[PDB]
């Protein structure tokens, strides 16, 4: 789409209040408990055993950051989102083959952790526009046809 | 459907949030009008939504009504929810994937209000809580 | 996306074959009558009371006829399905509000027509292929970033 | 959730496929594992997704099997499938996304096969049926 000037402002206002060290492990965390099939993408990562496991587990709170490391990248190149995601479209959608609504719910997890921690400064339109640049990160994540 | 504990989690957090029910309800509302803009052609016969609005803030208010009135029949949502199923399935004919949608703004007023509460068991829950509602609503489309 | 000379070569024999007007006439049909909630958008469509009425109506048909020539200009266009939907993509989102996921939901319904009138000639590696090319135009006609 | 006349339209459907069982099911197999191939991760202990595939047709049958006990079971498709749900959403862990990748391919397969006499009705029917038997498997996610 085509970026309002106070979409932009809304979207940077958000992610400065995001410490990726602390949400990146969060957001996941929530993500593996609150839809724990999603637990089975990341057979690597070891035990998922419980929620006592997914919190303390390294592998989890360092991908966190990672994945929310790689939303936080359009910030940078909003008019290119697609382009700058087709690697990653290719690594999860063609790859992988994640379904493309866990996109959608790790996302979910995440704006809920950041609901959390801004409290009611977060408003309705700052959410919209965040929702906006969620929904083209999410669009370019999957298969590219 | 959801286990005994987590009934017990939903009674137990629906309480805790009963003094800012109407304010859970309203910014939910307002929200899901602003955040996915497709949602108000249900309103579009109102002479307003967003926030401020106070048509969106009292419509807010009788959703939370018929919420904590799902959370009263919690064992029984299909058989008990069948008059509000065959108003938002059958007569309005409100598109399935709007509550996922309405839902996700309600968790994110929940958690934007009870942050210290509303922990990853609790958001489970209330998850599950919320897309069993949207399923007894959903037993008149067809 | 890229096409291969046997896709193209499946994808126009499975219109070639197809009458548009009973194709559109059963595949919508079927639609409202499996998916209630989309004849929200033919209010005007004459009654739609049940399976058999809508089944039995002709402005239903007719509009049926107008979703397969609608069809037939990505048939014509495999390479540039995006831009020629454009025009219907604002169509279809803004002056009627539909969600993305109904555009699946007729997809579905379009398929298992074919799959009837095909019969066997409805292979696997044709069913891959008319997937692919609904995926495309389904993808066409939503919201784009 | 099933009406009467859509469960008798289930049970009355499934007395054609009692021969076809092993055909059918193992058909919708190889077509969901090759138009929808996010599916083969579950099957990667399979030296073969192709149909003629000695594990797709084994499979086939057993899916089928599945689905006569929940035209049995369909007055209480949540009590009734709790073994396959912990199965399929606990031990295996199947992304819910896929149920309707299979559900979809077996109405192809139902389409094919019994044209003219599959209906909209009947598909609505079947749909339902289907759907339900997803949100049954579903119930030992979490
Ligand atoms: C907004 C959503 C998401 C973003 C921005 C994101 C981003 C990333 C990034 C940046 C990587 C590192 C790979 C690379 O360097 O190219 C990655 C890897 C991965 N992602 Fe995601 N991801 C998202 C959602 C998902 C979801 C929902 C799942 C599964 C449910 C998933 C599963 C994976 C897996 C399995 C890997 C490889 C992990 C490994 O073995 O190292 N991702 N993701
Ligand atoms: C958990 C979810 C929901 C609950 C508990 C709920 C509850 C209610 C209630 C109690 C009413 C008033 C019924 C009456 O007149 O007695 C109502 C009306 C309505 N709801 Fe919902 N609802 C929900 C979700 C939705 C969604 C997602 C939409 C649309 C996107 C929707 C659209 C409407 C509309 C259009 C009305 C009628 C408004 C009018 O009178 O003008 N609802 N709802
Ligand atoms: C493959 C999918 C689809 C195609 C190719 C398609 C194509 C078209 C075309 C060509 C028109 C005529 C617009 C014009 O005259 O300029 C149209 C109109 C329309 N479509 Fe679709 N459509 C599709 C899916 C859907 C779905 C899923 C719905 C609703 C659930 C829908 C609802 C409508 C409506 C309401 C109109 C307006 C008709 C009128 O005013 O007479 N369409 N579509
Ligand atoms: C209507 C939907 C489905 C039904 C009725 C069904 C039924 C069954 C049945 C009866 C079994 C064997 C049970 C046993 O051994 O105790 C089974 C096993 C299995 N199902 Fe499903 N299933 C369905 C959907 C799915 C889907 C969509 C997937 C994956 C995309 C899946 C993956 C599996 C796997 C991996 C096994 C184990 C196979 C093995 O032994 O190697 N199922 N299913």
């Amino acid at each position: 789409v085509e970026w309002t000037d106070s979409e932009r402002a809304i979207i940077t206002s958000i992610f400065s209040n995001l410490d990726y060290e602390e949400i990146g492990r969060k957001s996941l965390c929530r993500c593996l408990i609150v839809y724990p099939w999603t637990q089975r993408y990341f057979g690597a990562f070891g035990n998922l055993y419980n929620a006592e496991t997914i919190l303390a587990n390294p592998l989890i709170a360092a991908h966190g950051t990672k994945i929310l490391h790689g939303l936080d990248r359009a910030l940078k190149n909003m008019d290119d989102i697609k382009n700058t995601y087709a690697e990653l479209s290719l690594l999860h959608s063609d790859k992988l083959h994640v379904d493309p609504d866990n996109f959608r719910l790790l996302a979910d997890c995440l704006t809920v952790v950041i609901a959390a921690k801004m409290g009611s400064a977060f408003t309705v339109d700052t959410q919209v526009a965040w929702q906006k640049f969620l929904s083209v990160v999410v669009s370019a994540l999957g298969r590219q046809y | 459907s959801l286990s005994s504990k987590q009934k017990a989690t939903v009674k137990d957090f629906f309480s805790k949030m009963s003094t800012r029910s109407d304010d859970i309800g309203a910014e939910a509302l307002s929200r899901l009008v602003a955040v996915y803009p497709q949602t108000k052609s249900y309103f579009s016969h109102w002479k307003d939504a967003s926030p401020g609005s106070a048509p969106v803030r009292k419509h807010g208010i009788t959703i939370m009504g018929g919420v904590y009135d799902a959370v009263g029949k919690i064992d029984d949502l299909k058989g008990g929810l069948l008059s509000l199923s065959e108003l938002h399935a059958f007569m309005l004919r409100v598109d399935p994937v709007n509550f996922k949608l309405l839902a996700h703004c309600m968790l994110v007023c929940m958690s934007m209000i009870f942050p210290e509460e509303f922990t990853p068991q609790v958001h489970v829950a209330v998850d599950k809580f919320l897309a069993q509602l949207a399923l007894a609503l959903a037993e008149k489309y067809r």
